């Protein structure tokens, strides 16, 4: 009896969209949309008569329903089903919003062909509906030894994380991932229980006292840090990455006299931290008798041994710039050459986290010796080492 | 594997949800059709309706797999084949679906006897013309009778659909002692299965009282709680089995007495279930009078209404008041002045001259709270004000002439197309009287054109009133008027009006002053009645849009 | 280096908290930048560099500013190029109404213009032509002409200098005269460098535009510019040659001025152009050099302002017929956006009279494209386009292909097609009597979206017909009694059977009885006009059909009409009674018989169609 | 005539804005709202010459940016996407990579490159080399 029925956002653009009539189709679509989505000096009005079609709607939060028709439908049939149906979505996966219909559709599929089929509302008690349907939507809203105890609060928070990348010559990147290891040192009295707060963004060996069962809810993480110095666990983020550094070497082969090679590093981190020891290393083909390099910034040498020219930077911060340009002798040869097409190598540290993993809460509660939280005086230093970090070129 | 193809197959199918073709990997998921899991399966069958309910024509190679599928013991994957299988409207799908449907009817579960009964319906909208098509509307017929709810209330949908072809068939349905049948069904079914079966039972017919008296004893308990979908079927299959003579059992008064109360609860729900319940109990009231007599305190509209329910409110109200509750209407609609809202407070203040045509013992009254509203002088108000009191002069004659002048006062801006034909026509009829009427209709004869075409009529009236009233002075503006809108104009009816004007000028002025300024009798309180016969088959369609648009379902289908 | 803690500022304002967190810093450095120009010695350049780049962020991140704009004429009286860069910069995005500050920028921008680096002028003209004012243009009316002339000047203060003329005489038009520059002008079109020659060009097209009588000279050099540029050599000019394309700008706004003049006057000159343009579609014709798409999108901009120009010139045969042959291959190119410029610029073509011919052996080839677009605009230029090509000999198939369309298209644009079919069927019908077929199929289809006035039209040519009028009372007396018919048909019915209900009265199966009981039964639920239209048609009914009197009457008397609510209603009830009443027999055939026809107006359908487009 | 230049992406923030005739304070906001509307609608498959009101924009997207100008009715429509796609490659042979962070950390640079190639409305300069050559020989200077 219900000829379809649509969901619209603020913009007009349809979410969802389930026709059993055969009569309605995107004209309807294009027809409510203009009607009521672009509507200009026309009185509201839940039913309106269109090209003889009815269109039901009703409004929820930043969604319109509509529950197109073309018959002689129960008026008031389809608004009882429609509220029936925001309560059983409400009972489901809760309020309605863009970011929960974008990530359940094939509830929201499976819930209006249980509900309806054909056009007729069957039943929609929560309890009968629940058996079903089998699939389920998402919602987004160390053992110590006795008398341990350290007159003086000592306590490491290491983020030690990897990057990986290869980019093509032209700037687009290809292929990364991250390995990443937290190695932290608990000098503590006592046994406490520490949170440690921080924002996954990511589903992941964790440690035997380690327990996961909890830790969708942001981190809500307990656990008991054994002494010494020892590795968390494993993880790789690739959703969320932070490239510190960008190279576009841009090369030029004008004849064999000479070759023409042009590296720029442009940092895109925070520039209130200065990345340390910057080291840029540029492959040079093997015809090469003697080169000159002249360097905006810093220091370079040319490492006949590697066959590549060494670019050292002892300091530079976020968001700066600097050119590298040498010219390259290059002898006569015979044919074949080619300079195989090495990548572009670099290697470097800065002191924050490339994932951009930064660390929420730590809160310490001691229930033997009943201190504050607050009174733990530590700073946290964090050391972003660099892997095999190579540009095509 | 399973699971890696599960995840795979939602994948697909979020991906297809999401707006990218994805027909490339139709071969993939058509063969991981053939699993155990339950989940796998259904997740499948929705990734096959994505394409099969918008577009079918790429699923169609799946029929195999569908009559495979169709024999698995478990009712969920065998009902969800054989909706499937239906959903496709292909002319091959009868060849393919008929075999299976037949034992699909007589399945050990009241689920997939369900699914069945709306995949008959499914089936009747296209091709059905052969014998199959009759044998299975016989065999629903005998399917109505079963013990599960669910199955009786889809079988009763899927013929109220199929009764849509009306070959000299008595909506083949209904049988001695099958209204029993029905309101068992009642006793058990769902909010939504009564709804479908009550829509049914309101197509039947009462033989005898006896029988109509127990029809309608057994329906009025089952007021639910369903909005007003379950409990407007039911006031519309009451009022329709309406066949108890007045002079009869003290039923018919203890009918109307239980119908009211449940009635004027409807206006507690959503504001949609407000609109269409408003709309309803104006047809109701506009039929029969005495159910809302002595309720007219429920209608009075609170500021948690929209725009819709206010209007239909105010609607209603004016429908219900008489002499008794002109104090209460008048205060609220005083109140309701200043409310800010343009087509509203419009509404509201004609709220008072409807009133006032309605009721003639407080037209006092209502022309005093009238004068009081338009002291507010805005510019809409007092165009409404104006509109309405051209009403109230056609109603009372040369009673109420003063007023035009106090309402004047405050005419600074003009600009309603309605507003400007009330003054007009106040200033056409009244030409004897009006001694600057001249200059007024020669002052509104220069924007002729690009004028709303009732504003051009009305006006083209008055002047030739006008005209027939002071023939000596004027008889060089009529012919400004019958040589600009009947030559200078592309409006047939607008033409040829005053072609006839023009032709009775011309002919025999007697006629013409017998005619146009003929003493028209008066308005009789017409509160914008709805034709009787019209009426009457509306009452017959309470449940259903015809109510809501007001319109009989021959009108758009 | 110049400023670095503009970056540590934008990377404090960028990953910020929610926007009251970003509110509350913006105004603690609002506050700051207050505190640091009200007194102290914020002399140093680094200093008021920073504080005004920083306020200008401030302004474009979407907050309102209104302060720290003196220190912007501050930094003009400057010698630092990047001072006077930003300076410029504040003036042009920021403007405040302050006599003495526009007075004191006025000044600077003079003792700018009165230098010897092309960097300062360049920057002082940006500033000018940049924001646009009177009292910009009446202090600097006269010094851009003095910088355009033949002078001591660097190509690139030319540039600007025409750039800010054509601004100037854009916001002031006034304010520009005729002097001895124009031939300077007209001289340097026909200069060195490329770039001088599109401001130069840019700046004649407007002013030839505006006054055509001051560079009659102008469309010999740009010939002879266009026929060097567009075939000169392969790798000439190695700056310009846009991927393998030399200058599809520069030949774009020449060919636009050509287009922007009539014919040439020298024959000769009218050789030259001819064969450039020959060229240049011999060249599109010629395999891409490259396989990219920006070759392709550079030589179809230079083929399609040839095209247009040739239309606008109209006067080669030849040329028009080569250029409608290549617009019909590029009418199925691959790309999209080839296709919509082919269906545009063919729109164009098909109103010339020297190829109409040409344009209508692509019909099949539209009429597909239509169908089969894909997209909501291309199916519109497809509508305009077979709207262009309709002829005598082609109505009927275009009009039942929109038709076609109408069936099935979006409601958004569902008027300007039955605009388009209702005006096409009223110019181009052999018999009138497919006219009304076609209109009846409108109101029958579209129905709510008709128009005002085109039952007005339908109505119009019925009666002035007078050979129609038998077919079209059938076609309507078959078409009301429909189950679902739209109010216009209703109206038009109306109407229709009240003037030529005799003409089907012969046929016993339509005697005046079923004609009046279907009206009737149509008259209770219609509109206010509806029934005022029907009521006509029923006094029309008492003296056409003098069975049925007293039917009329029955029904005209009732109190459903002479006491209805509305005015014209009750009038036209009570008049129609007194009329019928009255029965004078003399009267009521005299008054309800003539209808002349209507005289030929200016057809209010196209002026409605040119009003709303 | 080039009536505006903006540079926005898919977000909806502005990250350049270049009105070459005077807007009203509310019209701006309004303008560029709607562009944005009628920008992330359409996709690959559509072409870039969208029309609205009695204007029509030339929108081309690249990278996560939508480069749009608008134009007069009668203008060319080829001709001004080939000049928005050499602005995007002096930006990207300038800046080395064309990307939001750097428009925003250096949107005097964007502007002063705006009013290089695109003056009073017009296209100004042509040529990607000469532009470079002269860019550079105004950015060591100081």
């Amino acid at each position: 009896m219900i000829g379809g029925l649509f969901i619209y956002n603020h913009k007009g653009e349809v979410l969802i969209s389930r026709v059993y009539r055969d009569d309605i189709g995107r004209n309807a679509v294009d027809a409510f949309r203009v009607n009521v989505i672009h509507a200009r000096q026309q009185v509201r009005s839940p039913v309106t008569n269109i090209a003889r079609t009815s269109f039901f709607h009703v409004k929820r939060s930043n969604i319109w329903l509509a529950a197109v028709t073309k018959q002689n439908v129960n008026a008031a049939m389809v608004f009882e089903f429609l509220y029936k149906m925001c309560d059983v979505m409400a009972a489901y996966f809760g309020k309605i919003s863009e970011e929960n219909i974008k990530n359940n559709f094939v509830l929201i599929y499976e819930l209006l062909d249980e509900i309806l089929d054909f056009g007729y509302p069957q039943n929609s008690e929560t309890g009968a509906l629940k058996t079903f349907i089998t699939q389920q939507g998402i919602k987004s809203q160390g053992w110590r030894r006795e008398g341990i105890k350290y007159r003086r609060n000592e306590l490491f928070l290491d983020v030690l994380e990897s990057v990986n990348l290869l980019m093509s010559p032209q700037g687009q990147v290809l292929s990364a991932h991250v390995s990443g290891r937290v190695v932290m040192k608990s000098y503590l009295s006592g046994m406490p229980e520490c949170k440690f707060g921080m924002n996954d963004k990511i589903v992941i060996t964790f440690h035997q006292c380690v327990r996961l069962s909890k830790f969708d809810s942001e981190r809500s993480i307990s656990f008991i840090p054994p002494d010494g110095e020892f590795e968390l666990m494993r993880y790789r983020t690739t959703k969320d990455i932070i490239l510190p550094f960008r190279v576009i070497p841009l090369v030029r082969e004008v004849g064999r006299t000479k070759l023409e090679v042009k590296v720029v590093i442009k940092s895109n981190f925070k520039p209130s931290l200065l990345a340390q020891k910057i080291e840029v290393r540029i492959p040079t083909p093997l015809n090469t008798s003697g080169v000159q390099v002249i360097c905006m910034k810093g220091k370079a040498k040319y490492k006949a041994s590697e066959n590549a020219i060494v670019w050292k930077i002892k300091r530079m911060a976020g968001m700066k710039e600097s050119q590298i340009s040498a010219e390259i002798e290059l002898l006569p040869t015979n044919d074949k050459k080619k300079w195989a097409r090495p990548p572009i190598s670099m290697n470097f540290e800065v002191p924050f986290a490339p994932s951009g993993l930064k660390v929420r809460y730590l809160k310490v509660f001691e229930p033997k010796l009943n201190y504050s939280d607050h009174d733990v005086i530590k700073w946290v230093r964090y050391i972003g080492r660099s892997g095999i970090y190579e540009t095509r070129c | 594997k399973k699971e890696k193809r599960k995840e795979a197959v939602k994948k697909v199918i979020a991906a297809m949800t999401v707006g990218k073709d994805v027909s490339s990997l139709f071969p993939d998921v058509v063969n991981c059709m053939q699993t155990d899991n339950l989940e796998l399966k259904k997740l499948v069958y929705l990734y096959l309706m994505n394409y099969a309910k918008s577009q079918p024509d790429m699923a169609i190679m799946a029929v195999n797999s569908f009559v495979k599928d169709c024999e698995d013991p478990n009712p969920l994957i065998r009902a969800l084949a054989v909706r499937t299988m239906g959903c496709i409207r292909v002319d091959k799908i009868t060849e393919y679906l008929c075999e299976p449907l037949r034992k699909c009817l007589k399945d050990e579960d009241p689920y997939v006897r369900k699914t069945a009964a709306v995949c008959v319906a499914k089936l009747h909208d296209i091709n059905a013309q052969m014998v199959e098509d009759q044998g299975f509307l016989d065999s629903l017929r005998d399917l109505i009778a079963d013990s599960n709810p669910m199955v009786v209330a889809n079988a009763v949908a899927a013929l109220s659909e199929i009764s849509e072809s009306h070959p000299n068939s008595n909506l083949l349905d209904l049988n001695p002692q099958n209204i029993n049948k029905l309101l068992t069904a009642l006793n058990e079914c769902t909010e939504w299965g009564q709804i479908f079966i009550l829509d049914c039972l309101s197509n039947y017919n009462p033989k005898d009282d006896r029988e109509a008296q127990s029809i309608c004893e057994r329906v009025t308990p089952r007021l639910s709680h369903a909005n007003s979908a379950v409990v407007l079927s039911a006031v519309k299959v009451l009022m329709k089995f309406l066949e108890l003579l007045p002079k009869d059992s003290d039923y018919y008064n203890m009918l109307l007495k239980k119908l009211a109360p449940p009635l004027v609860t409807l206006l507690s729900g959503e504001p949609e279930v407000q609109y269409v319940a408003l709309r309803n109990i104006n047809l109701i009231v506009q039929k029969r009078p005495e159910i809302l007599k002595q309720e007219i305190k429920v209608f009075f509209v609170k500021y948690n209404d929209p725009i819709y329910v206010k209007l239909e409110k105010l609607d209603i109200m004016i429908r219900l008041a008489s002499q008794a509750n002109i104090a209460q209407v008048l205060a609220e609609l005083k109140e309701y002045a200043t409310e800010v809202d343009v087509d509203f407070v419009r509404k509201a203040v004609r709220a008072i001259g409807r009133c006032a045509i309605k009721v003639e013992q407080s037209a006092e009254r209502c022309v005093s709270t009238l004068l009081d509203l338009i002291q507010t002088k805005v510019n809409y108000v007092v165009q409404e004000a104006i509109v309405v009191i051209r009403d109230i002069f056609r109603k009372y004659p040369n009673k109420y002439e003063s007023i035009i002048a106090t309402l004047c006062e405050n005419l600074d801006s003009l600009d309603e197309p309605d507003a400007r034909a009330a003054m007009i026509w106040i200033v056409g009829e009244y030409a004897e009287r009006i001694d600057n009427a001249d200059e007024l209709l020669e002052s509104f004869l220069e924007g002729f054109h690009d004028e709303s075409t009732q504003v051009q009529l009305t006006l083209l009236t008055a002047i030739v009133k006008l005209f027939l009233k002071k023939p000596s002075e004027t008889q060089e503006l009529v012919q400004q008027v019958l040589s600009l809108a009947t030559q200078d104009s592309d409006n047939p009816d607008l033409r040829d009006r005053g072609y006839i004007y023009w032709r009775l000028l011309s002919t025999d002025p007697v006629t013409a002053k017998e005619v146009v300024l003929s003493e028209k009798p008066l308005i009789s309180e017409e509160t914008d009645l709805i034709e009787p016969t019209l009426l009457d088959e509306l009452i017959c369609h309470i449940g259903s849009l015809a109510s809501v648009y007001h319109k009989p379902p021959n009108a758009f289908v | 280096d110049g400023m670095r803690g503009l970056a540590v500022f934008i990377s404090d304002i960028r990953n910020c908290k929610s926007k009251e967190a970003e509110i509350k810093r913006i105004n603690k450095e609002l506050a700051n930048i207050r505190s640091k120009f009200k007194g102290d010695k914020a002399l140093d350049g680094y200093s008021k560099k920073k504080y005004v780049c920083k306020l200008l962020f401030i302004f474009l991140l979407g907050h309102d500013i209104d302060f720290g704009h003196m220190e912007a004429v501050n930094l003009l009286s400057s010698n630092r190029y990047t001072e006077k860069q930003i300076g410029y910069l504040f003036i042009s995005v920021l403007v405040n109404s302050n006599s003495e500050l526009i007075r004191l920028i006025n000044n600077a921008i003079k003792n700018d213009l009165a230098s010897r680096n092309p960097t300062f002028m360049g920057l002082a003209l940006h500033c000018i032509a940049n924001v646009g004012s009177r009292e910009m243009a009446e202090a600097f009316a006269g010094e851009i002409p003095k910088i355009l002339v033949a002078g001591d000047t660097m190509d690139s203060v030319k540039q600007s200098a025409a750039l800010c003329l054509l601004r100037l005489y854009r916001t002031s038009p006034d304010l520009v005269p005729m002097g001895d520059w124009t031939s300077r002008v007209v001289h340097l079109l026909n200069d060195q460098h490329l770039g001088v020659v599109t401001a130069a060009t840019s700046l004649i097209t407007t002013l030839a535009q505006k006054n055509p009588e001051e560079f009659k000279t102008s469309v010999s050099l740009a010939v002879s510019r266009l026929s060097r540029i567009v075939t000169s050599a392969s790798t000439d000019l190695q700056d310009y040659t846009y991927y393998f394309v030399p200058a599809p700008w520069l030949s774009v706004k020449l060919l636009r001025l050509l287009q922007c003049y009539p014919p040439p006057e020298d024959p000769a000159v009218r050789g030259r152009l001819t064969e450039c343009l020959e060229t240049i579609l011999n060249k599109a014709q010629e395999p891409p050099k490259s396989k990219k798409v920006q070759h392709s999108n550079a030589k179809n901009a230079v083929l399609f302002e040839a095209i247009s120009l040739i239309i606008h010139h109209d006067s080669e045969p030849n040329l028009l017929v080569r250029a409608c042959n290549q617009l019909g291959q590029f009418l199925q190119h691959r790309e999209t956006n080839l296709r919509y410029l082919a269906l545009e610029s063919m729109c164009t073509l098909a109103s010339s009279e020297f190829s109409h011919e040409a344009v209508k052996t692509h019909i099949e080839t539209v009429i597909n494209a239509l169908k089969t677009e894909r997209d909501v605009s291309v199916r519109q230029r497809a509508v305009d386009l077979l709207y262009a090509m309709c002829d005598r000999s082609n109505a009927q198939q275009i009009v039942a292909e929109m038709l076609s369309y109408l069936e099935t298209a979006d409601y958004s644009i569902r008027e300007e097609i039955v605009l388009k079919v209702a005006i096409l069927a009223e110019k181009y019908a052999v018999d009138y009597t497919w006219y009304v077929d076609t209109i009846l199929n409108l109101i029958r289809i579209a129905g709510d979206y008709v128009s005002e006035e085109v039952w007005y039209r339908v109505i119009q040519i019925v009666i002035n017909r007078d050979d129609v009028q038998g077919y079209a009372a059938k076609t309507v007396f078959e078409a009301l009694q429909a189950p679902a018919c739209h109010e216009n048909l209703v109206k038009v019915g109306g109407y229709i059977l009240g003037e030529f209900g005799n003409l089907i009265a012969g046929d016993p199966r339509s005697s005046p009885l079923i004609q009046f009981n279907l009206l009737h039964s149509k008259f209770h639920l219609c509109s206010v006009p509806t029934r005022a239209l029907l009521l006509s048609t029923y006094i029309k009914f008492v003296n056409l059909f003098p069975e049925v009197k007293a039917t009329i009457q029955d029904v005209l008397r009732s109190d459903s009409q002479l006491k209805n609510a509305d005015v014209e209603l009750q009038q036209r009830a009570v008049e129609y009674l007194r009329l019928s009443t009255v029965a004078s027999t003399d009267i009521l055939a005299t008054v309800l018989e003539e209808m002349p026809p209507f005289p030929e107006r200016e057809s209010s359908i196209l002026a409605k169609l040119k009003k709303k487009k | 005539m080039i009536r505006f230049i903006l540079i926005q992406n898919r977000a909806g923030k502005t990250r350049l804005a270049k009105w070459y005739m005077q807007f009203d304070d509310d019209e701006k906001q309004k303008l560029i709202e709607e562009v944005h509307a009628v920008v992330t609608v359409r996709d690959a498959k559509h072409t870039n010459f969208v029309e609205f009101r009695n204007f029509k924009i030339i929108y081309r997207r690249y990278a996560g940016l939508y480069f749009c100008i608008c134009v007069d009715v009668n203008d060319n429509n080829l001709a001004y996407l080939e000049a928005i796609h050499n602005f995007v490659e002096v930006l990207n042979e300038y800046f080395h990579n064309v990307c939001e962070l750097d428009l925003v950390f250096n949107f005097y640079k964007v502007y002063t490159v705006v009013d290089e190639m695109f003056l009073a409305g017009e296209i100004r300069e042509t040529s990607q080399t000469k532009v470079l050559k002269q860019l550079l020989m105004l950015q060591s200077l100081e």
